[PDB]
């Protein structure tokens, strides 16, 4: 999985050599940044439910047709609404993983790989998720570097969706 | 490969749950001991050559039959291979110390090694002695109180000992 | 050239993607370590001459035969002694480059590549340079992290020579 | 490729001399502005998609002939290539900003580009307009006073403008 | 471009040999089918405007939000409606090319290659085009083998969009 | 691979004999039903996406544990692989229908599949359900009396069912 | 084995896609041509013996030395004459296989592959077989497209032998 | 490569327009002459060996210096290459006849050929004579009234002559 | 691979000792018989084609079922393979004769051969007959007293017989 | 061109090293054998005409049909007989080249490469040349090692033809 | 590549003639001087390292600017390349001496060398001095009267000088 | 292992062909040279001890520091002196192997491969071995071609060490 640490050893490994000061400074770089990352992860996790419930509504508000239109890809049914909230929880949960790990690794393996295929096969619209992510971005309530860390991964998700 | 951090993430996901305060607290502690881990790696790595060379000299003084004609380390080609193998074992052990997880050591170094020596006709148990040796030197150099801020590194040293024992057990 | 920064972009480039938080933490890692690195580089540069003159003597003291023996590879001639001091200055100069750059890059391209070939062709003994480096290691007069940085590159050279 | 630091080292070596206090002081200053450089890269990179898409829309509204049948951006294959090229130009520009040197941009992106468009029949000057556009958006997003500690980033912005102008001039 | 004829010679060419009875039967196969293909192409071309105007409305009827919602990707503006009709004409025009050529070639090079990238970048929804194609499918007014030919390429487009 | 025609030729040769009137008559009949076989392939192929997507939705509604965290179809990577596998199974089944022989299906798709799922940890029996599903939809779409010249296709449908059952049995 | 049908699926398979109208027209192409092919195959099979006995004589007539000359490669012995007729039957039998299969496949795998090696190793002359094939070509008694099919494969054999 | 059909499509697209009745009528006519085109290809192809061999014999009888020692066709290696080149020229010419377009002949055979012979030291004009020869034989065999339904093939023959002249002009 | 000379060297080394007078004398004798060994190889090699062809004819006359339809040597492809295999067996046997050691024959020809025929369905015992045949012809041609200086070659012939029997035993 | 000398340097060159005693013994090997080789070459060259005229007749005697049969591939015409003698001279001339060079090189490049293609295209029979070579083999009049050298290359040609 | 023997053969063939007594006599003489040629190669080759190292030392003492910082031989990487180039020039020169023809030297070493140094920025004339040096040492070592049977080698030495001058002229 | 004989068959094997006169002359080349080679090998083997004891002293005489200096890489201890004589015996023993085999093969596999690595790891100086080899070179007491053979392999070793 892609983290500042695995990236550091992979580099040394391909060149078939021992770790050097070059790689070590990178790991200390992540170690020092962990403080702000952990703070973000903690806050997102403690407020998971309200952010998820808020984000879902933001989506339904912006794209009202996803609640009335008929089809299994929409949330016009209690089942569709459960799947929808579930998917949102998946996104939120993945960005906290990225904060704890210090890299995009978790999101890349678990969510980005195969994304476009899935959204294509089940007629799911990207803008639906981009909307939910923007809501989480504007309301996580974090400040300082904790916000920069959180936003870094939210925006990363936004780009994968566009 | 995984580092101690991704290891927790992978376990959290398979269950489909967020991290718990226990986990946050546990991972937050790894970050606190970071400095000790950077020093361990720097020192061992900084004495790579000495560790391998001194350990091999001892191995050969203890088991002279490995270098007698016909021995598995006889001829410069087999000897270079032997030294290379030691440096490689040491290299992957330092990766595990940086990562805080033995995955990289297991997937990219230890698996298939036993089969490889069996097929080559290399005394796997003799390799174990070689690595046991580097272990002692490595740790001796890692927690030498001279040249650095005092404090306890005992837990890290015991972890470092683990990866070494782990490799030794994989060939013996 | 290999630096924490070029390593960061090379990684992103091979994966054909934009820089992420992963790489950025690595660069901040080097940025924060630069303070101790620059201090080392400065001290080594201001005391270049005495360390060089000291290291040469340490070599002649340990391997007295390099001053009496006849042959162009030895310092038994004023010319040989100039080449010898010159070579020592090259080593010292290269480790300061590594401190300023934050990586082994400078030393790797300018000194390690081709080293064994050269020492072999001109009958130069590695232990001669390992001795000079140990002297610089014990007498640079640096303390704290500035010493750890300096020693990191000195030891790196020692290993390339053995 | 080189970063602003290795660039000074390479110049020092060709002369065979140690760094001077001027150089130390100069490089010590790059380190001081590091925070501003990390923010620039993060922000631009964080709005990659928007920057490319909005710039292209404008390009096409300004030069509709590029998308009329027969135009170089007509058909989804040529259009995807166009968008890809823009994202690639932007990608190498952000590398230069992190490095503090245009080498990576020149060696791995700009050289041979003019020859490539000439041979393909792609209006190089039209590409210049595309990049000029991302330039304005990129800088607008880089030094937006909202969301961060206040201070002067004017010098960094002017440097950032340089790499963009540098690419535009390499195809026009 | 992929046609029954170019496919026939490509096969012979890779095997580095002369055309044989195998390839010839394939070309005669397309020659005999051309009659129904040409009939389809002709009918689609003579009724281009009404099918295009009909298909656009069918899209606006099914996804009413594409006419009211604000954004350049929607047809809530005279400009957006022109782009929309234009895109529909592109699809129709491409399937006639496939009928005349006897293969998917035209559509593959001119429309399928890069499709997903484009729909992703400009926030265009596939179901919008799938809807327009279904309308053309139900109202081209063709019968017999002329309908089978037309539908073969319409469905081919549908699959590329899903 | 072989088609129903080459299959007879290969049997004739191993015996070193010319074709018999029985064989000519039998092969002459395959030619007579050609039209029905082209329609079957066209229709199924023309509804490829719908068949795979609808079958998977049903699979997941029937066995929700495949998509719960930890399930073999959990995460978009494993899900895409699952959908890909289904489309691939369907693709080779349509080749067999055109050929009138299962050889292509067996040599290039079914062999080694069981071993592959065993090693991956994929519930092979769950795959069987997936394919059983496409089978029903595929046949339903193949012999739908609307839109074509009336006549009997019962024998072809039973043959089409064979290839599907053949694949299902190769993983279950 | 190479047939219009296996060629059609191989093409689709390498491109990793489903069969399209392109490939289907090729199979219908062979299906429609089968009528003339089957007629040829039937006629050649019912008159196998006389054509074989006729072709052998034509060879002995043109190259009289193959009946008097001494050596195991010649038909100057009852054994050599049996081998000779056998070989002719092999050629005839293979062209009927090509007619039934609709391609050169059968002949390519069973007869062309290794041909030159064999004729070289056992001192068999190609012109001997080219002569036998020309006889079959002038006397099969077929007309119309049934003759074109038969001749297509006979000439194909002639070319492999020259 | 393109066939006469895709050629019209490509022109229609660059203009962004549907086909006109003139075009439909024109392409509908190519379909009507299809039978004549299949016969041409079959016959020429069916006499491939004779055409090449007889043409070369004539070339050598006309220019004996090509086979004298030192000549470009002297030694079996250069001779085989010569014969191979002729068969290859003929092969691509038959592809053009099937396609009804010279693109395949131009892109995959004729371009770079002149440069290739110049560099090898092969008398390009001598090659032209070789191909002129196959041209006459090819056409003679193509429209021989014996063995087929009578009718006019004059237009096809003139087209067939074009591709041959086209290749000859590309090396001469 | 090893030749009779390197074979002795390898044995001397594994013991870490110099060669003994017995060894010198023994190797000095191989040098003395060199001329006979060059003649053997030249003659056999000089009749390669005849040996293979005549042996195969006999094999087929003895076991006609190998060439009946369905037989493993039926069809020119399988027949060419058969002849190729024989020529290859003969080729590696002549290398061993030049070397004075069967290593090259064992490592590069005989190992895996039995497994290969088992898997292909080729009657390994039939191959043994083929090689037995070449053996008799090869030796007959090797020590034919006509055309060369008279003398005893009996020991060399018996050695030559060994390599042949060695190959036959490796497939039977 | 393949000679004992070029083979010796090619081996050293691929291993990227200087010539060693290994290669040198090989060149001295050819140097010592040159004496017998040159003697063969000289004798074959001085008796070229009679051996050529003799060999041609031997061919016509064994395969009388090559003098009566009609076709340009036969010597039933003064032109065909000239080509025939010419071809024989080519074979003889090539084996002398092999003797002077000390290897098959000359024959391989000038005669073996493309042989089968040529004999196939112009309907020339290998046994015709094998017969001419056997005549030269039985009548060159050489003895001792000079005969072994000559025969080595004659037989080499025979094998290429079978 | 060609050796002095194949060189004559190639000329004889292009004319289509047998060798003349002049040619036989000339080639017969090369064989007579063979011993001198083997000694030349052995000696030079046997002192490869000394020749390169001593020549380079002299080059650097004569042109110190090549090793000053910025010089083309400054840094161990460029220095190793320099030494490598010298050893390579010497290696191909010894091949020519064994062959008795400069072809191998020209085709595989000298061609493109001038272009290569021009592009690299390496003072080609400085290389010429390097090789001139090895020339003098090489010849000095080749015809040293000590240690071998006396006789005249003057012609061989002049030939040996030719290949060296030939290489020097190819870069200067 | 690399010998004139294995080199001869390897060449034929890569070209996938039978041995020819080219390779055979090379083997006869080695066969004829064996006489001088065997004489060298015999003489070196019978005088092994004195040459070894002489060579060791020559090394200690030239580099006196190897007997006084402290460290396990030196012969300043009875153990170090045993290792030293042992290493010399290895070199001598290997050159006799090369003489018996007729090539560098034995030395290449057993001694050259890995040499530089070993001398680097255990701080052994090449000039130490070059000195011992020069002593053996000046005192083996061989003359004529037996000396040329012996010296060929001694010098070969010298070059590998420099
Ligand atoms: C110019 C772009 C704008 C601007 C920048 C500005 N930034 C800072 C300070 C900080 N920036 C960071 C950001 C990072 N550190 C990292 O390691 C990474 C990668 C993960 C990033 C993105 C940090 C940690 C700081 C310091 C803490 C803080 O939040 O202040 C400054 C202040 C510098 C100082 O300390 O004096 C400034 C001025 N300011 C503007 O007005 C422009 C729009």
């Amino acid at each position: 999985m892609k983290t500042p640490i695995t990236e550091a050893i992979a580099a040394a490994d391909t060149q078939g050599r021992f770790l050097s000061n070059t790689e070590l400074q990178a790991v200390d770089g992540r170690f020092k940044r962990a403080v702000a990352s952990m703070e973000a992860a903690r806050a997102l996790t403690n407020n998971a439910q309200s952010l998820i419930d808020g984000a879902a509504q933001a989506v339904y508000q912006k794209f009202p047709y996803t609640t009335t239109m008929q089809g299994s890809q929409y949330a016009s049914t209690p089942e569709g609404k459960a799947k929808c909230a579930r998917d949102i929880g998946y996104y939120l949960r993945m960005i906290t993983y990225c904060l704890v790990a210090g890299g995009t690794g978790p999101m890349d393996e678990y969510l980005i790989a195969g994304l476009s295929e899935i959204n294509s096969t089940f007629d799911l619209s990207p803008s639906w998720y981009i909307e939910a992510l923007k809501y989480i971005k504007a309301n996580h309530g974090l400040t300082g570097q904790a916000a920069v860390e959180a936003n870094a991964y939210i925006d990363y998700a936004i780009n994968a969706l566009s | 490969m995984l580092d101690a951090f991704a290891k927790v993430v992978a376990q959290a996901d398979a269950r489909g749950e967020f991290l718990t305060n226990a986990q946050f607290d546990a991972l937050s502690n790894l970050v606190k001991e970071g400095n000790k881990r950077l020093d361990a790696v720097n020192r061992i790595t900084s004495n790579a050559s000495t560790i391998v060379a001194n350990a091999a000299r001892a191995l050969f003084a203890e088991q002279p039959q490995l270098i007698q004609p016909g021995g598995n380390a006889y001829t410069n080609r087999r000897m270079a291979a032997c030294l290379r193998d030691m440096e490689i074992i040491l290299r992957y052990v330092t990766y595990a110390i940086l990562a805080g997880d033995s995955s990289v050591l297991d997937d990219r170094c230890l698996n298939g090694l036993r089969e490889t020596y069996q097929a080559l006709g290399t005394p796997g148990s003799s390799v174990a002695v070689a690595i046991q040796k580097m272990k002692d030197a490595a740790i001796a150099i890692a927690n030498d109180p001279n040249g650095i801020t005092p404090g306890d590194c005992s837990a890290l040293m015991s972890e470092i000992a683990g990866y070494f024992d782990r490799a030794a057990a994989a060939v013996a």
